[PDB]
């Protein structure tokens, strides 16, 4: 079973998002007013599942082959990758990465997205994988397309895959998005702006990676993420 | 002073997470293996329990489209990592809030009691981490048991809480769901009676 | 019938990609060695045809309608709209506007280009109109895809609409590209770099335009022309 | 010095302009009006005539995808510029060469003489601009008649090339394609027999 | 009756000021604490009064002559002028403009006001009037004082005018405040400060505009007015 | 991006707004011709209504000094534009809150159904802004009638508000006053029971 | 995008080439272990053959300077890297034109069928590199063997040439030199019948 033996970085939560961020609506109702109550680290936090053995598909990486109905999907096909490390630099492996994402035209495949666009019989939109050794993850999908949404009356999400990463422990498991570099709408979302700090937001932008294209084939992005640094425990009770 | 890579900024997990994260809820088909709210075999050692909860927001209304993960120990109280479906206990698992009732359920044994850092032990609990739209970053708390009285009363992590009344936000309630027993564990996100979030 | 009754502003041939730009492989065989010969404008080349009379189907500017077998094409849902004016700042009213371009995945509806991306059902990827008495013009398509090509290696263009505009003489007529805003394949094209000056290269790129997009419908993209200056002829043949 | 707006700056074309320009070659279905390459109805004043040719590049070898556009005056000299199709003649029209054979065609009327700016009559001609993939600005040409010997003498635009001999690269030659009066008009981009290419 | 066929472009809520703006006391308990709720424009929204046939007295603009009590008001005589257009640049002709201001001493002539600094006999404040065929309105008016106001201690408004502007539809309608230039209360008012960005607080003030003064007689001031844009709808339920 | 110029920002249109807007109030004598609150001369068609109401801040108190424009169609389901005294019918009217007991009073007529912009019918309402001290950009509602439940049930901007209970906030309560229909319509800024206020 | 550390830019070999990589041509003495020209010793498995050819530039003149490495796969199709002058085959090596005619040999066995990657089989190779003065980065070629028409018609890579004419620059011709079979091959860097080169 697991073990108490390491501690990690305390969060910056004036880099990560606050709570309440008006201009994105629902965080006003969705918000804490109390502030959080801070706890010590002990065995409940600084452990957390492992999930090198957990039964992966054959396509479950590759969006491009896990909702075949005859077909392959419609839009820009692109690798997604990176590595995953902590706020030391050190590669977290064997670390579960998973990401869902809307269609090449916008589209959620979800009983709840009702917008016009339409879906794409071939294209379902999850993925999953582990970092390999080395903290190397990589998904094959469709480039997909902005999303409106009824935020303000004109809102629009930029292009985004979503990720989460469960990393080393419950203390370090983070949901984020992935925005591809250079979109435009990027600066207009209230999401991306509940980040305060625009180099924040810098560190969500995947760039794109001719080296890890394969040509006449798919391009690539580049998408890096960086978890709570682990350290040593430390002249502990004494 | 000594500054170290920045941790990637978190953002909401969207309305449409459980496309990702929970298949069958989003309606769609799920792969050969999921991680979700069955965390004990029948076989399991322990006291076999339901969990149960729904989640408010400030208004007062259902978030109808929660995502929860929870991690707790076993019935000897060792938290077990290595995560299988061919487990008779995994120490982790996932739920999500119905859609029409707004009430997610989880499938466990009652946690036996782990020691804080300094050997301090701690009552039963269930560590909680919340996700959901207009959640820009995940909440944590815990969910403790309205029927270890004694051992709530001691606990180390309780007590950090200042007021005696927050601490009431953390108790679920012993009760029974088809004739089984179970624990309601509700959660208010803002207002009155909110829910204690804890940094870590 | 036509009359010569208006001179045109000669050409920048440095603003323009000159013939030979040995990057852009084919143009090292097919761009001339001898120098082009200059020639006055007489009515041969300061007139030319006018399509206010040519029939336009109804969903001839529309390429969401203009090729629908049975459903929508999937994809990023764009209006591309803009102003055609001549180097003075004048309208161009009631010009042909033609525009063709691949599908969402960067797959074009020809016989020649065995791009393994799929092709789309319901998108063909032609379309064209005439300007308005106020030199406008509008379309609504899916956003291309990036589409690879064997130049180099690992050549891929960036996501392009082509575009022709006849304006009002043979000496006006121009085919260019429109590219999107903040794209990172641009600086990394061999046919976008034909063109020297990188300012050159800006007046291709069309930008983001919230203001004109539909509301939980579709995005807007603002893509202006320039053609030849056009004056009226002084002080001739004295 | 005054500087306008610039002009748009051009791109090639591109090997799959036939979408957006010659639908049929493109393998693609037809819109109900096309512009194409038939300028004449059989009405048409004038005397009726075939053009036709092939595109070389500078290693003489065909241009498969090469786009054409033509403008012409009519029999009697007027440039017709109100373009329909239910027109007894067009002064503009397109074509495109064939993949297979590389050679494109159109269907005309031999122009009338019309003047130059000066009042200076020019040789019957036919104005062309040739598209394609390789081709970053399209090129400006003339086709003129081998049995217009006298105006072409005269013409003071054939006039305005320095060497004689690039003249001759201008000028078509009167054949017949099934019994019928044609005129080839072969265009070499690049190398030996270069096109005189023209800027206005 | 009127007619649904145009569109305008959504408000910048970050570039108006937002609702809690809490240095200004009284917006604390008069600002929503839900999100306002985003609505597509219809005919109620996109259609509005036209007040062409409202019948205006002969001194409604001037108000030197508006509350004429056998003589002048007392203060610095000026013209106020400007145009009114919309955010594409166009005018916004026939257009209702009505403004309110204290008198030369920073006193209002409304039973609720009791400053002490004396009403003027042949001061009113209230003019009103249309904007012409190509947008421009005038005034003429006294110079208000600023004005105390119990928010902090010490609180002094610039001296402004009021504004109220009706435009196209009620969608455009805007009720705002003219500052003059170079006054050095301005940037010390918890009213203006409410809005954010000082390049919006800038749009406010009116510049002097000798240029449109009489000789001998009265200074101008020069305020333009912006209001929403107005575009035809487009690609519609299709 | 596109960007446009931008719009004159808003300001309060602070306590003395009735001097500029509503001149009888502010205690000044009126001109020949004032924009007030009679949309309906007796001679209209359509069923007369008197409409009422009061405005409160987040503190439950009252708001004296409050300003409403309203903008509604006729009986027919009409937007009638062209403002003017003589009419019987103006679809656009303005009123106040009197400063001793806080009411505002409309004399107007219920309008009739008109279609959203995808052709749907909305019901019945009057779209009001509201303007005041302390109110820095005003703030836009909807009136409707308690007496077309139908029609409110199926109302496509009624349904754009997510939470069934925040759609009873813009229902106004039918009742009589001195023999005469009328319907109160109570704003809340603020906290319990908060006014749903529109962003178009 | 992603940018990577650089690669070290290429420069010519120079005329003095031959005394880093041919030691023998340079007028110098040679080391004990050298690659050179003889990649079969006579008793490697597959047919052995004589290969020759000379180098010309842009005027038709020989390039007696010319350096050239060699890669190809032994009879069997299968690529040898381990290098051992004691292995009856090495995959691997290098010859340079005589400074006196010009001529450059290499003494190997015809290489066997090689997939590429996508499991279509190529027409049997030799990869070539050609280094000289004058040449700023080496250019890369490939010989193929004209007694191997059927399956040169079908190479993915030959195919790749567009125009079929320019294909032949690469078939090298068979004769035979001294009663055994050889093959000439000649590369011309520039103009008429300018041999194919590649980028990978
Ligand atoms: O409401 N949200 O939070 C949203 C809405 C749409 C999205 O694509 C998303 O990622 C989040
Ligand atoms: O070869 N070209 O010129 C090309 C190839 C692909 C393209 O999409 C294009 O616009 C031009
Ligand atoms: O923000 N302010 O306070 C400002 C902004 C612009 C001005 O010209 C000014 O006088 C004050
Ligand atoms: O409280 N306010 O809003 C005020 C007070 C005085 C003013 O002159 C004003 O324009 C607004
Ligand atoms: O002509 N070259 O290339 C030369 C001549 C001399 C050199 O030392 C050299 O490296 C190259
Ligand atoms: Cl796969
Ligand atoms: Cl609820
Ligand atoms: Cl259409
Ligand atoms: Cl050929
Ligand atoms: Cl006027
Ligand atoms: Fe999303
Ligand atoms: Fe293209
Ligand atoms: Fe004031
Ligand atoms: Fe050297």
């Amino acid at each position: 079973p697991a073990q108490d033996n390491s501690r990690f970085v305390i969060r910056d939560r004036n880099w990560h998002p606050k709570a309440l961020t008006p201009d994105y609506k629902t965080s006003i109702a969705r918000s804490p007013r109390q502030a959080l109550v801070s706890i010590p680290q002990s065995i409940s936090e600084t452990t957390g599942p492992n999930f090198s053995h957990l039964g992966f598909g054959a396509h479950d990486h590759d969006l491009l082959l896990n909702f075949n109905n005859g077909g392959l999907p419609i839009g820009e096909r692109i690798i997604v990758a990176g590595r995953v490390v902590d706020q030391y630099g050190k590669p977290v492996p064997n670390t579960l990465v998973e990401m869902w994402q809307a269609n090449a035209g916008g589209r959620y495949r979800h009983k709840n997205d009702r917008y016009l666009a339409p879906l794409d019989p071939n294209f379902g939109g999850v993925g999953r994988c582990l970092t390999d050794s080395d903290g190397y993850y990589s998904f094959r999908t469709i480039k997909p397309g902005p999303h409106p949404w009824r935020n303000g009356p004109n809102d629009w999400r930029p292009a985004h895959i979503h990720f989460g990463i469960s990393g080393p422990s419950i203390a370090t498991k983070l949901i984020t998005q992935l925005y591809f570099e250079g979109d435009p709408l990027i600066p207009m979302c209230p999401i991306v702006k509940s980040i305060a700090n625009p180099e924040a937001v810098q560190q969500l932008i995947a760039k794109l990676d001719m080296n890890n294209a394969n040509p006449m084939d798919c391009l690539a992005y580049r998408f890096d993420i960086v978890l709570r640094g682990q350290r040593k425990t430390h002249f502990e009770n004494c | 002073p000594i500054e170290l890579l920045p941790e990637t900024p978190s953002q909401t997990a969207g309305p449409y997470v459980h496309i990702g994260l929970a298949l069958e809820a989003a309606g769609n088909p799920t792969r050969d293996q999921e991680i979700w709210n069955r965390l004990a075999k029948p076989d399991a050692p322990g006291e076999h329990i339901l969990l149960l909860g729904q989640v408010y927001d400030g208004n007062g209304h259902l978030v109808r489209d929660s995502f929860l993960e929870v991690w707790q120990a076993d019935a000897n109280g060792e938290y077990q990592d290595a995560y299988n479906l061919e487990n008779a206990f995994n120490s982790f698992g996932r739920t999500a809030t119905t859609f029409d009732a707004g009430e997610w359920t989880l499938h466990t044994v009652k946690p036996g009691v782990v020691n804080n850092a300094a050997g301090v032990p701690m009552a039963p609990h269930i560590n909680i981490s919340l996700f959901a739209r207009g959640i820009n970053i995940h909440l944590h708390t815990r969910l403790y048991f309205d029927d270890e009285a004694q051992a709530n009363a001691k606990c180390p992590v309780l007590n950090l809480i200042e007021q005696p009344q927050r601490r009431e936000t953390l108790i679920a309630k012993r009760c029974e769901v088809d004739g089984k027993t179970a624990y309601r564990f509700d959660i208010r996100i803002q207002g009155e009676g909110e829910t204690v979030f804890f940094d870590f």
